[PDB]
């Protein structure tokens, strides 16, 4: 009757807390356990032992913390595993697991984007674990040149620096010209290498900035109008420019550009302004092709050049990739679990984007078939909606569409996905469904979490609780367990969102039973849930002294630096005409979170084609003592 | 008037001034002192019985001393005062892991310009090391016995049939000092195990390098997993271990 | 003057940081809401523009956070923008411009401004007189100042100008840095590229290369060069075989059943294959749960095993069948591998092996079988009689001697027993026939370090081709045997002789299963097992190369390791002078010296994309004609291009000659330049829509003179198309040409020592010449002299040693005298004329081979009146002046 399960991440990291959670269903008493961790296959060393007991008041569900320790075993390209073993008392519940040897993050951060030669870049090198918490470690530091060799090594220790490295590399007056390099890595993990770029290039700073601005950040191909720029030049210091502007046109494709010297055109600067048009004519001539659709896919660039009517002063700007399309919007269903339940609501998370890539705002969207089923995109770009699936083995298949009034149908977004059905256990026709809110959820809330189930009346009664457990960061934060009284086809939880959710989490529940012929039953489901990208603190610069008083070269100046107490503050100021000639790889709080998003180890949105499945695509492992587990993982990164 | 014009507390005479009487409308040209800037002489005048002044409005100010200009791995506050004015003094501060080259670590703003030269940090460094006997430094940046600065770190590794005692890794430290010992290879040995709940069948107690040591188990115990265990420059592998059943 | 600031009063700005407050900050001040606020102050930068300020904080509990960019604007209401360009070229004449800007809303300013004086340039500044123009500037307008200088001297020089306001209290300053760089165009010279291979290339185990100085024969005079030295290490990955796919053993995997020999021959396989996947690491492929499964599969033939153990110890078919030898040894052989795997007891195991010693082990060393097992097949070669007592000796002494580590401290017979076994070994192994015996016999020997001599030779030479070793017969026999030889050869740790054999075993495509494949199957598994083992991760790469420069104190070692073979390590040299590399160490690696320079460009740099021709000419308070002609040098005319004039100090263009050309005619002229009256305008900008490649586009328009100055500035025009400015052509114009530019005649003050013959005395020869800082004085005759585009070569003849030191010149020999273009005037030196010439030893350049001189300010330079001028009276006391010099030098020398 008693059934022993455990749960694991996917993928355990080092020198980082990982959790395991421990289960005795329609078990009695007090149950004792002991979990170990030995290396595989040869068990040489015991890298981890804890003990835990499963009484009845903590409803037989119990959770042990372990570290493993960076020893010098786990050392050419093939892949370490490790053996976590819990013994239920007498029953012994073992399971094979991957191993990671990323110890956490390094964050690279220049003080400019580009140098000249003879200068010297400072840079510092931000140490911190999986919790993006600063640590003290080793970190194997090289600066690499453009053709990609390493011209300096250096290996220093962040202890006692709070996370912060200083370094400082000094640029030979004779030097290759192009990207130059920065790789970093912690030593007991050379995989993972942390880069960032600076430009090394002989210039001299512009002296004033040229913006060059299309109404629209993409082009209609049908459009009469044609591509129209605004041409905004401008002082560094504010006062607006005067004087005149050469534009001209150019198609891209890939990598291979078309100037358009038809369209090149002189324009007048009133008042740091000016307007200049790219005619549709003129596009379509400028090309050898009388289909304007093949133009579709391709783009645009505009380079501007402003000189002063001084003639001491020249700037070029320029703007590419300004994408042909034949509508404003784009659908991804990257956010849309890719398996249904039969029977019961398939939720999808439609993801519409500018051209550019980023979301759009409060853009109608509605599935084929069902004009009901209508929704509008939050904040983000996305868009919840709910079909109700038929009982059926049949392939979903779901056709999304843009309904956003002022527009032709034929520039409406469209995409089409496809679903697979949740192969049940023995074909019980028992389901698990997890529905989420689609709002912008921000630390500080609440989020109402939905478990619908499905199953014969005959079972139904038997399932009294379902279990819960939250990915995030790629560990486990949480597990809890979700009563159900008997009849209920509906169990909200009430989950609270804190700054550990950040940036995202999945919430990966299931029951068990046993029905039918006897057989034991894992139900399973899973939801990615998106959490607003912030700091989990704060930190903010701002002027400490009179709005009125403007600051004046060589004078005395006060800052407001408001933020996290006890936190340390690095600062940096780089003038804006650096910006003018390279603005690339500037390290932003969208960037660190980008890294950590990429590390996760889970791979889809949520479901999967079986509960095994469920359990591996939101990044763990299931082992139960009567014989259900998930399949093994040997791949460190998810599938293409 | 009938004496001479008076001496003002920043401003100079430049006139001889052996006449005692001096007629109406006579100017008293004031030269700027050291220090000070304007757009000319302050120049009075002797009318009414008094030294009246010619220019009002011109005035000698505080000479504008340059930024006093920032140095290498440091910052400078400003002493007796908040503008770069002739007065006031440039005191400079080194960045941590940085030391002071000199003793003099100010630049006094004077009549002509910024006393002295932008003082100088440089990195704290640490006694070049060099490799245990039977042993070596896997790390550091090359270079045999060259002297390391704040920061950099060193690994230490003996040789096959040694382990390392002491600490494997240390840094160079913000005084100039390593943070750890440096260590030394010995020989690898291994002490007899004692095996709980269990008895050594061997009645040896040191043993060398990749030797076994042979262990029952005492009734109602059994092998966890091995029933051996293997002498190795981190111990014994796997330890011997006796589970109930 | 009066109502100014003294220009000493002013301090020009100079802090011009591109990033700077790279400071840090502890928020230690009392949390308000869990914000804690830090008030920071901090000293603006001299710069005129905006500051983003980026923050990043670290925090224990909250983590890493960047902030948003902070922007800080700093203006002032009176600034000068000087336009410095990133580098110019040493004694060309460029122009810079000096922008003063007012941002008073409603309020004009009287400015003057002036431009420093500094040795290192050549400007109408000078040490004499300064350079001042008095300008208005209008409200919400800003002035463009030219200026016209030419550097003297490379590297990173500086330029300073300061202005101010008149009747205002206001001043300001602009000091940047430029870099100088020489006539000359980069370069790079590769001069040699070496391998570098001690053990392979050198000798003794050091290798040597000499390398030789780079040629740098079109090196530009007075300019200095950089050798690199490159190093680089070459790591190379261990070749070695792939080993046998996990997929091919799944077969292996078996459950052991039956009785004494069946339970062992079920158990091998599944012995052997966990064995060779722990080894190989491949459970990933092959199931990593799968393992589990399998030791149960060993522990269950381990635990049936035993009880077929008789009360000696010993192993049989049944147990009431005689113990067998083999058998027993067998067991001992497996469970001995199998201790890795699962729990094997001490007890047991030793037990057997101390019955084998005691019973079956006779006085001469030889283990013999008295009970054969039922299985022959299960035996491998041992099979086929001849030499059995060999063979047997062997297969039960391989046993001892993997049991040694386990039952040596529980058995004291036993190291004796096996040295006995060795003994009976080493003296019948040069007897042995079949190839079989020679293979498990060698491998028994090697395992004590006594396989040597001609016992080693004859059991390499027994190998077929050098990879096998064969018998006539069944081939699990020969798949045995060399699976023996090949572990024998690990032990002898003989590398050469492995791949051959390794590479045999593999294409022979076993992979054990089947009748009789007991002892092959266990054998073959265990000798690629090893194989895997020993092989090396990576060839060993550990070079010691140091570098011996004869200009430096000590050598420079470089200690190239594994681990950072890829580095890239660098040392560089002025000098361009041969040096030594020496190499020593195992590994490869590679060496290259690179020798970057300054090589005369024989072709224009300048003007390159367009030809351009400026002309001025007097007018039929003063006027002047200013007629510009331009060409495109490419395949198709140009596009928009710009023409930046910039007019001579004083001068303004006609108001109504630019509204005719601003009229079409391809030619536009933006409204804002045609509304600035005949007051300060030295700056006009032309838009032509384009420029002819077939022909010159010529223009014309008036000039008239508002102001009068005594030293006039030359001016400027630049040609250049709109998308690129680097690729321009800039002239400039003066009256008086159809030299008294006091830009030219700056720049020759220091071509040589300026002098008359006439103030010259000879006493004064005398006292300069014998000077310690004079090296040489020659009686030249000008040969040849070879006029360029930046230096001029002028060959001398020494037709007289009047003074010889570093340069032992002989009379009749020829040195090249260089000097740049720019003193070509100054000098006059003309072809089959004669000079006195006389200099440092610092003029030197190049070297003995090819050692010439460089005219420097230092350099005397007399020209010597031929003995036709020396009859004239007027030039006997020159003539005799030199004379007597040259006499009192050659027979009285210098005083000492
Ligand atoms: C695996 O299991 C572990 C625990 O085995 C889980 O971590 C625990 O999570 C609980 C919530 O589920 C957390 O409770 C928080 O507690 C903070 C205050 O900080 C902590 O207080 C603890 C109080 O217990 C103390 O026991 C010690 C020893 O006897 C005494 O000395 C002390 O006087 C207390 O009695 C303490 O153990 C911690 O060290 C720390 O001080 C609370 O603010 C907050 O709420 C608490 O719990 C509930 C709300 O859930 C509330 O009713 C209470 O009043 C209390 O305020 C926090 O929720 C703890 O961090 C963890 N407990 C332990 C023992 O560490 C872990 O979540 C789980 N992992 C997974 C992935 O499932
Ligand atoms: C060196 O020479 C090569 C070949 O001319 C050239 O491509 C390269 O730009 C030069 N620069 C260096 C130092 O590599
Ligand atoms: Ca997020």
């Amino acid at each position: 009757s008693p059934m022993y399960s455990i749960i694991t991440p996917n993928i355990l990291r080092l020198e980082s807390e990982e959790t395991m959670v421990l289960e005795a269903h329609d078990a009695q008493g007090d149950v004792p356990v002991t979990v170990t961790v030995h290396d595989f296959p040869g068990k040489k060393l015991v890298l981890s032992s804890e003990k835990t007991v499963l009484t009845p008041a903590t409803n037989h569900m119990g959770n042990v913390t372990f570290t493993i320790p960076a020893n010098r075993e786990f050392k050419k390209g093939r892949n370490k595993f490790v053996t976590v073993q819990a013994t239920f008392g007498t029953q012994v519940v073992e399971k094979v697991v991957l191993v990671s040897l990323q110890s956490g993050y390094l964050f690279i951060q220049t003080d400019k984007t580009i140098y000249t030669p003879g200068s010297t870049v400072l840079y510092r090198i931000f140490t911190v674990n999986h919790k993006l918490l600063p640590v003290g470690r080793t970190v194997m530091v090289n600066i690499e040149n453009p053709e990609g060799i390493p011209v300096k090594q250096d290996s220093l220790s962040s202890q006692n620096q709070l996370g912060v490295l200083p370094l400082s590399w000094d640029i030979p007056e004779l030097v290759n010209m192009g990207q130059w390099k920065i790789r970093a890595y912690y030593e007991n993990s050379p995989q993972q290498v942390f880069s960032t770029e600076f430009e090394v290039k002989e210039y001299v700073l512009p002296s004033f900035e040229v913006i060059v601005e299309p109404t629209e950040k993409f082009y209609y191909i049908y459009n009469e109008k044609g591509l129209e720029v605004t041409i905004t030049a401008r002082f560094l210091y504010g006062k607006k420019v005067e004087g005149t502007a050469f534009v001209i046109f150019g198609i891209q494709d890939g990598e291979q550009r078309i100037s358009l010297p038809e369209s090149l055109k002189r324009i007048p600067i009133e008042d740091g302004s000016g307007e200049v048009v790219l005619s549709r004519k003129v596009l379509l001539d400028g090309v050898q092709n009388p289909r304007a659709e093949d133009l579709v896919g391709k783009s645009l660039y505009v380079s501007a050049t402003v000189i002063l009517h001084s003639g001491s002063d020249m700037v070029q700007a320029e703007r590419s990739g300004i994408p042909i399309v034949t509508s404003p919007y784009q659908i991804h269903f990257t956010k849309t679990p890719k398996y249904f339940k039969p029977g019961m609501p398939f939720d999808l998370m439609v993801f519409v984007t500018n051209p550019d890539g980023s979301p759009a705002y409060r853009v109608p969207v509605a599935v084929q078939g069902e004009d009901t089923v209508q929704s509008l995109t939050q904040g983000d770009g996305v868009a919840k909606l709910s079909i109700n699936t038929h009982p059926s083995q049949k392939p979903l298949s779901i056709t999304v569409r843009t309904k956003k009034q002022e527009l032709s149908e034929a520039e409406q977004a469209t995409r089409t996905m496809q679903a697979l059905p949740y192969s049940t256990v023995g074909n019980s026709n028992n389901y698990l469904h997890l529905s989420v809110l689609r709002t912008e959820l921000r630390p500080g809330e609440t989020l109402n979490v939905n478990f619908l189930l499905r199953m014969d009346r005959a079972h139904e009664a038997k399932i009294r609780y379902y279990t819960y457990l939250i990915m995030n960061k790629g560990r486990l934060l949480k597990a809890g367990r979700q009563v159900r009284e008997p009849g209920q086809d509906l169990v909200v939880l009430p989950l609270s969102i804190t700054t550990d959710f950040i940036p995202s989490f999945r919430l990966v529940a299931y029951y068990t039973l046993i029905g039918a012929s006897g057989q034991r039953e894992v139900v399973a489901d899973s939801v990615w849930v998106d959490v607003k990208d912030s700091c989990v603190g704060s930190l903010v610069v701002k002027s400490g002294q009179s709005e009125d008083r403007q600051p004046v070269p060589g004078q005395q100046m006060t800052l407001k630096i408001e933020g996290d107490h006890g936190a340390r503050v690095v600062l940096v100021a780089v003038d804006k005409g650096v910006f003018v000639l390279n603005k690339k790889n500037k390290l932003t709080q969208s960037k660190i979170w980008d890294v950590v998003e990429k590390a996760d180890i889970g791979c889809t949105p949520g479901s999967g084609k079986d509960y095994a499945g469920v359990f591996s695509d939101a990044g763990l492992t299931f082992t139960s003592s009567s014989g259900q587990q998930t399949a093994q993982r040997a791949e460190l990164q998810c599938p293409q | 008037c009938n004496e001479l014009p008076p001496r003002r507390n920043t401003e100079i005479l430049t006139g001889s001034w052996s006449d005692q009487t001096y007629p109406e409308g006579t100017q008293a040209i004031y030269k700027c002192r050291p220090g000070y800037r304007s757009l000319g002489n302050i120049i009075m005048v002797c009318r009414k019985g008094e030294w009246v002044a010619l220019n009002p409005l011109r005035k000698c100010q505080k000479r504008p001393c340059g930024h006093p200009g920032d140095t290498p791995f440091g910052t400078f506050t400003l002493t007796g005062g908040n503008v770069f004015e002739y007065g006031v003094k440039a005191v400079y501060t080194c960045n941590e892991g940085y030391q002071l080259l000199g003793e003099i670590n100010y630049r006094e703003c004077d009549t002509d310009g910024w006393t002295n030269d932008i003082p100088i940090c440089e990195v704290v460094k640490c006694l070049p090391v060099t490799a245990p006997e039977n042993g070596k430094i896997v790390s550091s940046a090359m270079e045999p016995d060259r002297e390391y600065h704040f920061g950099q770190a060193v690994r230490f590794v003996c040789n096959s049939g040694y382990k390392i005692e002491g600490d494997e890794e240390m840094h160079c430290s913000d005084d100039g000092f390593w943070s750890k010992e440096k260590p030394k290879c010995v020989e690898i040995s291994c002490k007899s195990p004692d095996v709980i709940n269990g008895s050594p069948i061997s009645q040896k107690i040191i043993y060398k390098e990749n030797e076994r040591f042979q262990y029952k188990c005492n009734m109602g115990y059994e092998y966890s997993e091995r029933g051996d265990a293997v002498c190795t420059e981190s111990g014994w592998r796997p330890l011997p271990s006796c589970e109930e059943a | 003057d009066e109502d100014i600031i003294a220009e000493e009063n002013i301090v020009s700005r100079s802090e011009f940081p591109e990033s700077w407050l790279w400071n840090v900050e502890d928020l230690k001040e009392p949390p308000k809401n869990g914000i804690s606020t830090k008030l920071m102050n901090i000293f603006l930068k001299d710069s005129i523009t905006t500051w983003e300020i980026l923050a990043v904080s670290m925090s224990d509990k909250k983590g890493i956070c960047v902030a948003d960019p902070f922007e800080v604007t700093v203006m002032q209401d009176f600034f000068i923008d000087l336009r410095l360009p990133y580098s110019v070229v040493r004694n060309e004449q460029v122009e810079i411009r000096a922008v003063l800007y007012n941002y008073r809303q409603n309020q004009e300013l009287k400015v003057r401004v002036e431009l420093l004086h500094n040795p290192a340039f050549c400007s109408l500044a000078t040490t004499k007189r300064r350079h001042q123009q008095t300008v208005t500037i209008p409200p919400k307008s800003s002035l463009s100042v030219p200026y016209v200088i030419v550097p003297l001297k490379t590297g990173l020089q500086e330029v300073e100008v300061k202005a101010a306001v008149y009747h205002h209290f206001i001043s300001d300053g602009v000091r940047k840095s430029l870099k100088v760089v020489p006539e000359g165009i980069r370069m790079n010279k590769t001069v040699a590229v070496r391998t570098l291979d001690p053990e392979r290339l050198g000798r003794e185990g050091v290798q040597k290369e000499d390398i030789p100085p780079a040629d740098l024969s079109d090196q530009v005079p007075d300019t200095e060069s950089e050798t690199r030295i490159l190093l680089q290490g070459t790591p190379v990955a261990q070749m070695t075989e792939d080993a046998v796919d996990a997929e091919r053993l799944k077969h292996l995997i078996v459950t052991p059943s039956g009785c004494g020999e069946q339970n062992m021959i079920g158990m091998t396989p599944t012995v052997i294959a966990v064995h060779y996947l722990d080894e190989t690491e491949q459970w990933e492929k092959f199931g990593l749960e799968k393992r589990q499964g399998a030791l149960e599969l060993i522990k269950k033939g381990y635990t049936q095993q035993l009880a077929f153990r008789q009360p000696s110890s010993a192993f049989a078919a049944f147990v009431k069948r005689a113990p067998s030898t083999w058998l027993t040894a067998y067991v001992v052989k497996v469970f001995s591998l199998a201790v890795n795997l699962i729990a094997i007891d001490s007890q047991v195991l030793c037990g057997a092996v101390k019955w084998l010693i005691l019973e079956k082990q006779k006085p001469d060393g030889v283990f013999q079988e008295d009970a054969p097992v039922i299985h022959q097949e299960m035996i491998g070669g041992l099979r086929n009689n001849n030499e059995k007592d060999m063979a047997l000796t062997a297969f039960v002494l391989i046993s001892l001697q993997e049991a040694k580590d386990i039952c040596e401290e529980q058995v004291n017979s036993l190291p004796g027993s096996i040295t006995k076994a060795g003994d009976f070994l080493e003296a019948n192994y040069m007897n042995l026939q079949r190839s079989y015996t020679v293979a498990i016999a060698g491998y028994a020997l090697a395992q004590m370090g006594r396989l040597k001599g001609p016992l080693l030779n004859k059991f390499l030479t027994t190998a077929k081709d050098k990879n096998r070793w064969e018998d006539p017969g069944k081939q699990l026999y020969n798949v045995e045997a060399t699976s023996y030889a090949l572990l024998a050869l690990l032990q002898l740790k003989d590398f050469d002789f492995v791949p051959p054999v390794v590479r045999w075993l593999n294409e022979q495509r076993y992979y054990g299963g089947g009748y009789g494949s007991t002892q092959a199957t266990f054998m073959v598994f265990q000798a690629l097992a090893q194989y895997q083992k020993d092989a090396p991760d990576h060839q060993e790469l550990n070079l010691d190369v140091s570098l011996q420069l004869p200009s430096r104190s000590s050598k420079i070692t470089h200690r190239i390791h594994w681990e950072s073979a890829s580095l890239l390590r660098s040392e560089e040299t002025k000098e361009n002078e041969g040096f030594t590399v020496t190499a020593e160490g195992k590994g490869q690696g590679t060496l290259s010296v690179v020798t970057m320079y300054h090589a005369k460009a024989k072709d224009q740099l300048t003007c390159n994309k367009f030809d351009l021709k400026v002309t001025i000419k007097p007018a039929p308070k003063n006027t002047m004609i200013l007629e510009i002609c331009t060409r495109y040098r490419g395949d198709q005319d140009a596009t928009m291009s710009i023409l930046d004039i910039s007019m001579m100090t004083g001068f303004a263009p006609d108001t109504d000659d630019l509204k005719q050309l601003a009229n079409g005619v391809d030619r536009y002229i933006s409204k804002y330049e045609l509304d600035k009256a005949f007051s300060d305008r030295n700056t006009l900008i032309i838009y032509l829509d384009k420029v002819s490649h077939s022909e010159d586009d010529c223009l014309a328009f008036k000039v008239h003179q508002y102001f009068n100055v005594e030293l006039i500035q030359p001016g400027a025009v630049k040609v250049y198309a709109y998308y690129n400015l680097e690729e321009s052509c800039t002239r400039f114009y003066h009256p008086e040409k159809e030299c008294r530019d006091e830009l030219c005649r700056c720049a020759e003050e220091n071509c040589f020592i300026q002098k008359s013959d006439d103030k010259v005395t000879l006493e004064e020869r005398l006292d300069k010449a014998c000077e310690p800082g004079v090296d040489y004085v020659y009686k030249t005759r000008l040969v040849k002299v070879q006029l360029s585009n930046d230096f001029d070569e002028y060959i001398m003849a020494i037709e007289q040693t009047i003074k010889s030191g570093s340069d032992e010149v002989q009379v009749g020999q020829q040195r090249t005298f260089i000097s740049p273009i720019k003193c070509r005037e100054a000098l006059k030196l003309e072809e089959k004329k004669h000079y006195l010439m006389w200099g440092l030893s610092s003029d030197f350049w190049g070297e003995k081979p090819n050692l010439s001189y460089i005219i420097g300010k230092d350099t005397w330079v007399e020209h010597w009146p031929e003995e036709d001028e020396c009859q004239d009276e007027e030039n006997q006391k020159q003539c005799q002046d030199l004379g007597a010099f040259t006499e009192s030098m050659v027979v009285f020398g210098c005083p000492n």
